DNA sequence: TGAAACTAGGATCTTA
DNA sequence: CTGGAGCATAAGATCCTAGTTTCA
């Protein structure tokens, strides 16, 4: 970075001071100049004497214009070679030698030099009092006689020019405070010798306003109104008159650039409207950054439909051909420094290029995406890419780990056991199987090559390492080629450059791909500059085209001028001279030029207040100054006498108009002229159109002869989803989790869950779980080592604990079947392992009423046929459900009930909550006299019960916030609650009645 | 090592990178004879065959100095026994370890177990169940009426109600559907005062509406009673269904502790049930469950890697054992012959077969041919040049003077459906017209294949007038679709065939529904679709047409084997076509494959 | 719940021909049909054609210019953006799917592909940071509200009248990180010393 | 020519992880155990450490000695409860309280509950009712032997890791997140 | 209120372009 | 009555 | 060279008290 700043420093000096140059090749230091000289010119010295022993030729642009000069000074007419004639065409800002290099070939071709000053008088400084009397000469004419800069005597007499400073009294504070680079270029323009320069200055009419502004500019003078005396600050009617009906410079304050540029086509399009002979072609939009403006241009001017479409041409962006695969060389370049981490390695892989190099197609991406999200794959590519972070190695969750997983699967059957303590995966088993080996051969690819690219070789050595990759990783296609030649020609140029320049110690890799990554961005695009759409771009300097509508869009404060600081210790920051060049007065004389350049319309467009938090942001000081000269120097008609503040404040409004902050506010859509064309928010705006209606309707529906039992478990479980995805056949199925970046330190959710259930059906069956644990160590499921040990006892002593009441109670039992006639609606299914003394389930949760709804079904079905025996569940913290044998009558009589409650659920959404319900059933509810309470305090401690169960705390999440219920109501109103507290109460009391 | 000979094998395309990483992997850095070993294994595997003998990997020396890498130590080193199980990635059995070898034969562990499970269904589980010899022959003669020679459905009739596992082969075109329904007939008529939940069965979804369509007219027309009728089975299910595989995991909702509760099975094209397919089916099965095969004994191989079908009917030519060729003469009442010696009874007496084709015998050169290509190639070249029996042609296509004039013929055989179509046809008959006539191909892609033939054939069409296409469209009116993915919600089968015609009200495809109706489907909702001008041989297994035309490969392909020329020559009803040359055919022919299985040494013993 | 929604249809509009995924988009929340016409819906096959070859058409809009005008055409053809302004709680809704719609747009003007961008929203609902631009805007201006406001970020305001309903509460610190009383440190102590308290 | 972050927390994340990868694996279960019960994983650690972590550091008042290690502390908190329990299995068996009206007769049983609680000095955490022999808790209701002294100097101080292993994660944690955002 | 969005009744723009032998050929 | 341990229920857990 | 299948699941902890029961 030293060396690339100081290289850039030196060309400069070399365009622009060549005497430091002269002097420093001698060794000689600079008077009166700032530091930094002191390593500067050795360093300057040094780079001569080096480039002098390379045998590289010893000239340069410092040196070799005085002996052009010399030589061209006193020669024939015409040494042989030169051209007959060259145009210097739009160019405002040219180096002073470049000048004298210019005015010492002007004696032998004609050079014409065409240069557009705003001003039509001298603008310029002036050096000496000796050299103001030079500036008695005169423009010609094209045709009818001479003429400079008025009244010449007492001008020059009067304070117009200073003492040693530059023309004070111009007059016109736009010109002075703009025209910075100008002033230095017609300084320069002026103090040649042999220079015969000539004028055509056009007039402008004094009609609109922006002609009055332009015309104030070309004639140099100051109409604006400060008001020394009060005989003038008191009468208003001096200042010119403005049409309020004038719409050639307008300034629109608006919100977010989204809004801006939905107001800058309809603008555009009304001035289609009223001038007819306006094309798209003259109209351009000027942006201070185009990255951050492009996205809304394209959305908006896309969003236009076909009978009101205008076309777009956005120049100046960077472009980005083939962006996936530049990413993917860049983070391949990136392959020593990286992790490897799966998503990454994944995202990798999404390039078509690369998958078809590997032979993996879009078919082969899902299932090696679910097989990587399923089978632990979060890490470093080897054992030996952990060890060389200096981290424990492990072993496990590498990508080597999984891969070894997947074939030892495709060998194997999980069933068996594990191998190498690798438990295999069951899923990869057939013809899908060589996804696994492609896979595997991208990764031994990949391995080779970060072990490849590591050590530090010379740039002849770096040569072919771009094109290994190239035709290593990627198959040409025929999109390809183009991205995959630019690449390498941008690879083969940098190491061209270093190789020319004779570099001969190592170089790191890292050094080369952050140069070819930052050279990737520098290459624009603006073919379709001019093509004939609206030209949108982005200011650039020294580009001065005539349109006739200029747009000025993002003129925030801070924004624009473009801020670039110096270096610090540059060496033109601290002494300047006249023909330096600076990015704050390029920018400001851009803005300037953008004001002349405008022929028939402006469209200044600034972000007023900040759509977030309703701030306040202001304009830039170059529109600040341009608004407050609109005010100091014009009025209103109808105020011909008010005050100079009064009617700069008027004027100021009447310019300026706000818009307002969404789109389909009617202030838009009122008549007038700020009336917008977006017809598609005209309902929105005027409120025309009906509300949603309600989701709940009563829906018909006939109840079958045969109802499964799996059927009344699956609606059971959960009634509003049951009707959702059964009746309807609507599943909002969301998307799946996505990977964790690492191991498991510890199990949570369903990752325990599955666990602790695998782990109690083996521990009822009275086996040991050293088994069981070794499985689940080779799994790479439970936490490394000692930590994993310490999670497994104390899951041991938690189910031990539940499966010593499980055994303590069991009694080997076989399935049965399920037939019976209920409301002459026959169910059919099967029981799982009933016994003789009836229904025994384990399950390892806590206590829900939804599981107890689920034993009471599966036990009403069993006691209704026949089999006199008890029902008990058994969860975690010895909760327990048992229910007590019934009668026949009895059983049928609770599940006509239940199965009355399906076909009233299937038709209308059914409001059993079962958590929320419950719990406030059981506030509720005695079991003493078994009646339902009716006291206030016991129904205000369910009321807050029920709502501590609907939402849940902070860190648990209660039953409401599910999208099953978020579709039927937002927030849970009163009287849903008294409806949805009564069916609950209706359904659920048998389960409160007989639970003991 | 020799892991840069692997690559350069695999460079030289004669491994795969599946193998030689498997090899990798699972041997280490340990001596070279059991990465080589793991390699062919592998290789072999992934091929479609299942287990490996050693005298194949010591005498096949195909690509490689074997010997001369695989010395590495002391020791006479052909004892490829304990050269190989020295190390930890092969072990006898009793160990959890991926290579096993169990009669000197290695394979993969997953196979080990799946044939184990396969073998010991097919030779202890499957008992004997008795039934009363009256009532059955009066059950018999009552649902066969003739009684004149040896009638090859009554007696595969009478040994599968008599055995608990029944496999009954037979060529395409022989009534099988019809011994299926009088198998059943005699079942629900045997069995009343018990409760018996028949459930049928398939691998793939349009064979699987082909077999509830065919039991369904033939069991409404034989006469039953009322309560046989209630008690015939309703519809049928793809096999992925009826176990209950879930779409990602590899979870089964019947596993081996939850068995289906069904009582009697008929599992249709038994001939691309895989091995895994067969052992995963077998693990569901409960214990009073009886099932009955079929397919044909020589039809084209299973996709996935294991055969069982083939393996199975090989000893069909071992024939009855003497007690029950006794007993099916005193049923059926005729004389069926006996095998010599004894093999294994339960085995040889649980199969049957059909050799009486009826549909087509030799009188139809198709079935004469049909049984020539399972004998050697001199009987059909013979067959072919002996005056071509007036049913099937051949044309000698070897440049593109040929080609031109296979691509006339192609569209001679389909004028009468594009005729049709020119004249504005109705749906019904030009589904029924499209039917008749289709070529098929063995490669997909290259000059000889589904989408060169596709490309070819509608050029022919742009260019001699018949129908008209347009560059932006891809949808012009008449082309043929065929659905890859299966699709639930439509109701519409893989493989189903139907015609894209503009009726007027858009244009919509026009499906055939395997009850009469048609079905129209817009085409912004079809799942997946292909042009099926020509279509390849593995997709037309199950539904038969009236003209085939198959078209060989110019070369010699590892997908040309004489059991593809059959089933393409089984394709056709009453014409069949040709194209191939004399030489590259015989070849294909002659060279008779198979797919290295321990369950020929397994029922031995 | 908008960002989830926004994903639903973009999956739908993905791969119309799946009836269960384009159903899955259609029953939702925005736009607000009943179940009545959701069965109605299930039924009628041409309904259900002209559904799909809408979708369909928003494919098309969507790969030929990006993602905002295949929203905007939505909101157009099936009038939503007038319904949610109709139903009250509505504004915030609307204001939720512009804002949405131009992160989108942001997003998937850098972002290549298709698929890609549907990948990405799915990231974000999963990973929800706190950054500058995906902050809640304000629903409206116009509408005039009660403004509840943080003590922190008040400060420097001026508010004509102020409720403090929950001043006297507290919260006991019982971490023990002080300063020092005389050199002015920060003097953390890992015990619980009850001084330090 | 620098590039701007402000999602440290990934990195902070990340680092926090790599330090609890790094010095708490190779711990055998004796030490694992303590850990363990102290917080489960890196996110409560750096729930815990996060808000000095970020900022400027403080100054912890009396700081664990630089050479001072897990095993070494362990080692060290181990030894004292040893002692303790060596000398009252060697001085149980004697009586130097006076039973006074608030002091009940039945309390003897918590003594010989902390004769079974003395079984192997592996674990961590005393027997509640160790605060019965405190001079304080006495005083309300005569030493005769070191032990009664001995455990009101192991009781008012606790035992813990969690200042040694705070120091570690504070003073690494923010050494890697600089390291790697200068890499 | 009562109010309405103006409406342009001309095309908005022409038919230009610069081509490059991409549209002749 | 004084005391003293003990079972179960309860409440409360921020800020730009 | 190509066959297949849809859906559910989990839920915090630390601690001080009132009240209860037991006991000298």
């Amino acid at each position: 970075q030293l060396s690339s700043k100081a290289a850039d420093l030196f060309d400069q000096y070399l365009v622009y001071r060549p005497d430091w140059l002269a002097q420093w090749e001698t060794g000689h230091l600079v008077e009166g100049l700032g530091e930094a000289q002191a390593w500067q010119a050795p360093l300057w010295k040094a780079l001569v004497e080096y480039t002098h022993q390379l045998g590289q030729p010893r000239w340069h642009r410092a040196n070799l214009y005085q002996r052009f000069i010399e030589t061209l000074e006193s020669a024939t007419t015409c040494p042989p070679g030169l051209p007959s004639r060259v145009f210097i065409c739009g160019i405002s800002a040219l180096p002073p030698v470049y000048l004298q290099a210019l005015q010492a070939l002007g004696k032998h071709i004609e050079i014409h030099l065409l240069f557009t000053n705003p001003c039509r008088y001298y603008w310029g400084d002036i050096k000496d009092p000796a050299y103001l009397a030079k500036l008695l000469t005169r423009q010609r004419r094209h045709s009818f006689e001479d003429r400079e800069l008025p009244l010449f005597r007492d001008s020059e007499n009067a304070g117009q020019l200073f003492n040693s400073d530059g023309e004070q009294d111009v007059g016109n504070p736009l010109l002075a405070s703009w025209g910075k680079l100008g002033r230095d270029y017609i300084y320069l323009l002026s103090d040649l010798e042999s220079s015969q320069e000539l004028d055509a200055f056009v007039d402008v009419t004094p009609d609109n306003l922006l002609h009055n502004i332009q015309s104030d500019i070309l004639e140099l003078e100051n109409r604006a109104v400060a008001g020394v005396n009060i005989e003038e600050f008191s009468r208003s009617d001096n200042k010119r008159p403005l049409d309020p009906l004038d719409s050639s410079i307008t300034f629109h304050v608006c919100h977010s650039p989204q809004r801006e540029v939905e107001v800058l086509h309809d603008r555009l399009l009304a001035m289609l409207e009223e001038d007819p002979t306006l094309t798209p072609r003259d109209i351009i939009v000027m942006v201070a950054d185009i990255d951050s403006y492009s996205p809304f241009i394209q959305a908006v001017f896309g969003s236009a439909p076909a009978d009101r479409y205008l076309p777009y041409a956005i120049s100046d962006r960077r472009a980005r051909q083939s962006h996936p695969v530049l990413e993917a060389f860049i983070s391949l370049l990136s392959l020593p420094d990286s992790r490897f981490v799966s998503e990454d390695v994944l995202a990798l892989l999404d390039v078509p290029v690369l998958a078809a190099r590997f032979d993996i197609t879009e078919e082969g991406l899902r299932y090696l995406r679910q097989w990587v999200n399923e089978s632990g794959i979060r890490w470093g590519i080897d054992d030996d890419n952990v060890r060389e972070l200096e981290l424990p190695a492990t072993g496990q969750h590498t990508w080597r780990f999984g891969l070894t997983r997947m074939l030892l699967g495709y060998a194997m059957e999980s069933a068996q056991g594990e191998w190498q303590s690798v438990l295999p995966y069951d899923e990869s088993s057939g013809l899908i199987a060589e996804l696994v080996g492609h896979l595997a051969s991208l990764l031994m690819q990949l391995n080779i090559w970060r072990r490849g690219l590591a050590q530090e070789r010379p740039l002849e050595e770096w040569l072919p390492v771009c094109r290994d990759m190239l035709n290593a990783f990627f198959l040409p296609d025929a999109e390809t080629e183009a991205a995959m030649t630019l690449i390498e020609q941008q690879w083969q140029a940098i190491i061209a450059e270093g190789l020319g320049a004779q570099y001969g110690d190592a170089v790191p890799l890292s050094l080369l791909r952050d140069e070819l990554a930052q050279r990737l961005d520098q290459e624009r695009i603006s073919q379709r500059f001019l093509a004939g759409p609206v030209n949108i771009c982005t200011l650039m300097p020294m580009r001065s085209i005539p349109f006739k509508v200029v747009c000025l869009l993002g003129m925030n404060d801070g924004v624009y001028p473009r801020q670039l600081a110096p270096l610090g210790f540059d060496l033109m920051s601290q002494k300047p001279k006249r023909g330096d060049r600076s990015r704050r007065d390029d920018d400001r004389y851009l803005f300037l030029e953008a004001l002349i350049s405008a022929q028939q319309k402006l469209y200044i467009s600034y972000i007023g207040r900040s759509i977030q938090d309703n701030s306040e942001r202001f304009p830039s000081v170059l529109v600040q100054e341009l608004i407050d000269y609109i005010g100091q120097s014009h009025y209103l008609p109808g105020d011909e006498a008010l005050n100079c503040d009064e009617s700069e404040a008027r004027v100021k409004a009447h310019l300026t108009c706000l818009h307002t902050r969404m789109p389909f506010d009617p202030q838009n859509y009122q008549p007038g002229e700020r009336q917008s064309y977006a017809r598609e928010w005209l309902p929105a705006a005027s409120q025309a159109g009906k509300a949603h209606s309600e989701f709940v309707q009563p829906l018909p529906f006939t109840l079958p002869e045969t109802v499964p039992l799996e059927t009344l478990q699956r609606f059971w479980a959960h009634p509003v989803r049951a009707f959702f995805q059964m009746r309807l056949q609507v599943n909002f199925r969301t998307e799946d989790s996505e990977i964790p970046d690492t191991e498991p330190f510890i199990l949570e959710g369903l990752s325990r869950y599955q666990i602790n259930q695998q782990l109690l059906n083996a521990l009822v069956e009275q086996d040991d779980a050293e088994r069981l644990f070794r499985r689940f160590r080779a799994a790479g499921d439970l936490p490394y080592g000692a930590f994993g040990e310490i999670f497994w006892e104390t899951q041991c002593q938690e189910m031990q604990q539940l499966a010593d009441r499980v055994i303590a109670c069991r009694q080997p039992g076989q399935s049965m079947e399920i037939d019976l006639a209920c409301n002459g609606v026959q169910i059919t299914g099967w029981l799982p392992q009933v016994q003789p003394d009836g229904l025994l389930r384990w399950r390892p949760s806590l206590l829900s009423v939804a599981q107890g709804m689920q034993l009471w079904l599966e036990h009403l079905v069993y006691c209704a046929s026949g089999g006199n025996g008890e029902s008990r569940l058994f969860l975690r913290k010895d909760g327990e459900w048992r229910f007590p044998p019934l009668a026949a009558e009895q059983a049928l009589h609770y599940l006509s009930q239940l199965i009355e409650g399906y076909r009233e659920g299937m038709s209308a959404p059914l409001l059993v909550l079962p958590e929320s319900g419950g719990a406030w059933l059981k506030t509720c509810y005695d079991a003493q006299n078994d009646a339902m309470l009716d006291d206030d305090s016991t129904l205000q401690k369910a009321r807050t019960k029920f709502l501590q169960a609907y939402e849940g705390n902070m860190m648990v999440r209660g039953e409401g916030d599910d999208i099953w219920y978020q579709r039927l109501w937002r927030q849970l109103t009163p009287e849903t609650m008294e409806a949805i507290v009564e069916q609950s109460q209706r359904f659920l009391l048998p389960l409160f009645r007989f639970n003991q | 090592k020799l892991q840069k000979q692997l690559l350069e094998a695999v460079e030289h395309k004669q491994l795969r990178p599946l193998d030689v990483q498997f090899a990798l992997t699972v041997a280490g850095d340990e001596h070279p004879a059991v990465t080589l070993a793991a390699a062919l294994l592998s290789h072999d595997a992934g091929e479609g065959h299942v287990c490996l003998p050693l005298s194949r990997l010591e005498n096949n020396e195909a690509s490689h100095p074997l010997l001369a890498t695989c010395v590495s130590e002391i020791g006479e080193l052909q004892n490829w026994e304990e050269c190989l199980l020295a190390s930890q990635a092969v072990s006898r059995g009793d160990e959890p370890t991926p290579m096993i070898l169990c009669g000197d034969r290695l394979y993969l562990n997953r196979m080990w177990c799946n044939e184990r499970t396969v073998a010991r269904f097919f030779n202890e589980v499957n008992h004997a169940i008795e039934v009363d010899e009256a009532l059955l022959a009066q059950t018999l003669d009552k649902l066969f009426p003739v009684s004149d020679e040896i009638n090859w459905q009554k007696v595969a009739a009478a040994v599968a109600l008599t055995r608990r596992i029944s496999v009954i082969s037979g060529g395409p075109g022989t009534g099988k559907t019809t011994t299926v329904a009088k198998l059943l007939a005699a079942l629900i008529q045997m069995a009343d005062g018990e409760r018996c939940r028949i459930r049928l069965a398939a691998p793939t979804g349009k064979a699987a509406a082909r077999l509830t369509e065919s039991l369904g007219k033939a069991l409404r027309q034989l006469p039953l009673t009322d309560e046989q009728k209630k008690r015939i089975p309703e519809d049928a299910s793809t096999l992925h269904r009826l176990l209950g595989a879930q779409p990602g995991s590899q979870r089964l909702r019947h596993h081996a502790g939850n068995p289906l509760h069904l009582d009697v099975l008929v599992v249709d094209e038994a001939s691309m049930i895989d091995l895994p397919m067969m052992s995963r089916l077998i693990d569901a099965l409960p214990d009073h469950a009886r099932v009955i095969f079929l397919g044909d004994r020589d039809q084209l191989a299973s996709v996935e890697a294991g055969a069982v079908l083939g393996d199975i009917c090989a000893y069909a030519n071992a024939g009855f054992t003497a007690e029950r060729a006794r007993q099916l003469s005193r049923l059926t009442g005729t004389h069926v012959p006996a095998g010599t010696g004894t093999e294994a009874a339960s085995l040889r007496d649980s199969l049957c077969l059909l050799q009486k084709s009826y549909r087509f015998g030799s009188d139809s050169g198709i079935g004469q041919l049909a049984a020539a290509i399972n004998r050697g190639d001199k009987t059909a070249v013979k067959t072919v040049f002996q005056q071509d029996f007036t049913d099937i042609e051949k044309r000698l296509l070897q440049s593109g003077e040929d080609y031109i004039a296979m691509l006339e013929e192609a569209l001679a055989g389909y004028g009468r459906y594009l005729d049709l179509l020119q004249a504005r046809a109705e749906p019904d008959l030009i589904i029924q017209a499209f039917n008749e006539y289709q070529l098929l191909c063995a490669l997909r892609e290259g000059p000889f294949g589904v989408a060169g033939l596709n490309e070819r054939i509608e050029q022919f069409m742009q260019q001699k007038r018949k129908i008209h296409r347009h560059p932006h469209s891809r949808w012009y009116e008449g082309r043929p679709v065929m659905i890859a993915r299966n699709d639930s919600a439509l109701g519409l089968f893989n493989g189903d065939i139907g015609i894209a015609l503009d009726r007027g009200q858009g244009t919509r495809v026009w499906f055939a529904m395997p009850d009469g109706n048609i079905k129209s489907v817009q085409p912004s909702r079809l799942p997946e679709h292909e042009t099926t001008w020509a279509m390849t041989v593995h997709k037309s297994q199950g539904s038969e047409f009236d003209h085939a035309a198959l078209i060989l490969p110019s070369q010699r392909t590892p997908v040309v084997t004489r059991e593809l020329v059959y089933t393409a020559v089984t394709r056709a009803r009453r014409r069949l076509s040709l194209y191939a040359d004399e030489r590259i055919l015989s070849a294909a022919i002659a060279t008779r494959t198979e797919r290295r299985s321990g369950l020929a040494a397994l029922f031995s013993s | 719940l908008e960002a989830q929604e926004m994903l639903w249809l973009l999956q739908a509009v993905m791969t119309p021909e799946r009836e269960n995924t384009l159903r899955s988009a259609l029953a939702t929340s925005m736009m607000g049909l009943n179940a009545l016409d959701i069965e109605t819906l299930n039924n009628d096959e041409h309904a259900w054609d002209v559904v799909v070859e809408e979708f369909d058409g928003y494919r098309q809009i969507w790969r030929k210019r990006g993602v905002m005008p295949m929203l905007r055409a939505l909101m157009s053809a099936r009038n939503i953006a007038e319904n949610l302004l109709a139903t009250a709680g509505g504004e915030r809704r609307l204001t939720d799917i512009l804002h949405i719609s131009e992160l989108l747009q942001e997003a998937g003007t850098q972002l290549e592909s298709e698929h890609a961008l549907v990948r990405w929203l799915s990231q974000h609902i999963l990973e929800p940071d706190s950054n500058a631009s995906s902050q809640q805007m304000r629903l409206e201006s116009d509408k005039h509200l009660v403004q509840i406001v943080t003590i922190h970020k008040s400060k420097g305001l001026e508010y004509p009248l102020v409720w403090l309903p929950f001043i006297t509460n507290f919260r006991v610190q019982e971490q023990a990180f002080y300063h020092d009383r005389h050199s002015f440190e920060a003097v953390l102590d890992l015990n619980a010393a009850p001084e330090s308290v | 020519e620098q590039q701007l972050i402000e999602d440290e927390s990934l990195l902070r994340y990340q680092a926090c992880a790599d330090f609890w990868r790094r010095h708490c694996y190779p711990l055998p279960r004796e030490i694992a155990q303590v850990v363990f019960e102290t917080w489960k994983g890196p996110q409560a650690l750096l729930r815990d450490i996060n808000r000095y972590l970020q900022g400027e550091a403080p100054v912890i008042k009396a700081p664990p000695p630089d050479d001072e290690t897990l095993a070494s502390r362990h080692a060290q908190i181990v030894a004292r409860i040893d002692t303790v329990k060596q000398q009252w299995r060697d001085a149980v068996g004697e009586l130097d309280a006076l039973i006074e009206s608030s002091g009940i007769d039945r309390r003897k049983f918590n003594r010989s509950n902390q004769a079974k609680w003395i079984d192997k000095i592996s674990a961590w955490a005393e027997e509640e009712t160790n605060s019965y022999q405190l001079p304080e808790s006495l005083e309300k209701f005569t030493p005769r032997h070191p032990l009664f002294e001995a455990i009101d100097q192991l009781l008012a101080e606790p035992l813990s890791i969690r200042d040694l292993v705070i120091t570690r994660a504070l003073a690494e944690i923010r050494e890697t997140v600089a390291r790697e955002k200068r890499r | 209120a009562e109010l309405n969005a103006k409406t342009l009744q001309r095309l908005p723009g022409d038919n230009w372009r610069v081509t490059s032998y991409s549209g002749l050929q």
